[PDB]
């Protein structure tokens, strides 16, 4: 009887953007590894909560 | 901030003097010069000094 197409909300992309922000901002001397382990993990909550919404 | 480590730590510095060979540049074996263009950090980092000119 009907759909219902999903998105993320604007507010969770701009907190996901900021979060990266402060991935980037923060590194300085810090080694790769951490670099890296933070966007995984911050990429694995973003696209494990909003599953079909991101696509 | 982070003690800058020093040419002597890497150790095998040997004081080349050829500037270059076959067109290619020669690298200088010591670190000196790296160093005072842009300091390494006490974990092998490259800060580089800077150029504001």
């Amino acid at each position: 009887t009907a759909q219902c197409f999903l998105r993320v909300d604007d507010e969770s992309m701009q907190r996901f953007h900021n979060r990266v922000r402060q991935i980037l901002m923060a590194s300085g001397s810090t080694t790769f590894t951490k670099i890296v382990n933070k966007w995984n993990t911050a990429l694995i909550g973003l696209m494990t909560y909003f599953r079909e919404a991101v696509v | 901030k982070y003690d800058i480590l020093a040419s002597e730590d890497v150790e095998g510095q040997e004081a080349a003097t050829l500037p270059s060979e076959g067109g290619v540049r020669i690298t200088p074996f010591n670190l000196q010069e790296e160093m005072e263009e842009g300091h390494f950090d006490a974990d092998g980092n490259y800060f580089l000094n800077r150029d504001a000119q």
